[PDB]
């Protein structure tokens, strides 16, 4: 569900 | 900086999570486990490379374009490593371990099995080290192969001399003769390529099994393998 872009800027 | 064993230590701790995949093997299911199992570990490789010191610190595009290049190569050296002290055994994962004539049961991937079960057969032969696999894991990453992605490239190349003088390191810790010292490290790096062409056979089979209906492929593995 999760992209790589969000999985890199986000937490 | 850091010392290349303060760096060593980082890399341990940076290390993912296991991942569980969870009838017996059609093309269709052998396909559907190894795509899922590819995709949870995408997920942990991500949290995974944030943790390698100076990472976050290179711009989002250089993040991005290293992922990009390398995950297959970092799949498999993954896979390398939990295979290495079994012999014709790929471990993919904890309860999905295949012996190579698995590989039988999909087109076109027995000759991936046996490239990838002989690479991990010279690492055996080698005893590749902990502190090793670290290493070299790290500098797939931060494209020892030196794929074409000034202050992210110049940081970059910083990186990546950090680890390798941390894998010089590593070696000469072993004590054996600065002769044998060198060839280990250029045996290292020749095999570090032969895992980017492998990559590449990997890449190329994947895509053709999404094209030819035999597997989906959705989410961020989707994501990974539409940049090939
Ligand atoms: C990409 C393939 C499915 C996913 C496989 C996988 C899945 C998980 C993993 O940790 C490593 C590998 C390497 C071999 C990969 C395969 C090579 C061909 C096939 O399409």
């Amino acid at each position: 569900i999760q992209s790589l872009i969000n999985l890199l800027a986000d937490n | 900086t850091l010392s290349p064993e303060q760096l060593v230590l980082t890399l341990l701790e940076a290390e993912p999570p296991n991942v569980l995949v969870s009838m017996p093997f059609t093309e269709a299911s052998m396909m559907m486990s190894l795509t899922k199992l590819a995709d949870k570990e995408l997920v942990h490789m991500i949290g995974w490379a944030k943790k390698i010191p100076g990472f976050v610190e290179l711009s989002l595009l250089d993040q991005v374009r290293l992922l990009e290049s390398c995950w297959m190569e970092v799949l498999m050296v993954g896979l390398m490593w939990r295979s290495i002290d079994h012999p014709g055994k790929l471990i993919f994962a904890p309860d999905l371990v295949l012996d190579r004539d698995e590989g039988k049961c999909v087109e076109g991937i027995l000759e991936i099995f046996d490239m990838l079960l002989a690479t991990t057969s010279r690492f055996r032969e080698l005893k590749l080290q902990h502190k090793e696999y670290l290493c070299v894991k790290a500098m797939i990453l931060l494209n020892s192969s030196m794929y074409p992605l000034a202050e992210s490239s110049r940081k970059l190349t910083h990186l990546l001399n950090a680890v390798t003088d941390a894998l010089v390191w590593v070696i000469a810790k072993s004590g054996i003769s600065s002769q044998q010292q060198s060839v280990r490290l250029a045996n290292l790096l020749m095999l570090l390529s032969h895992v980017r062409h492998i990559s590449n056979k990997g890449m190329e089979h994947l895509l053709s099994m999404k094209c030819k209906n035999v597997v989906p492929v959705y989410d961020l593995l989707l994501e990974m393998l539409n940049a090939h």
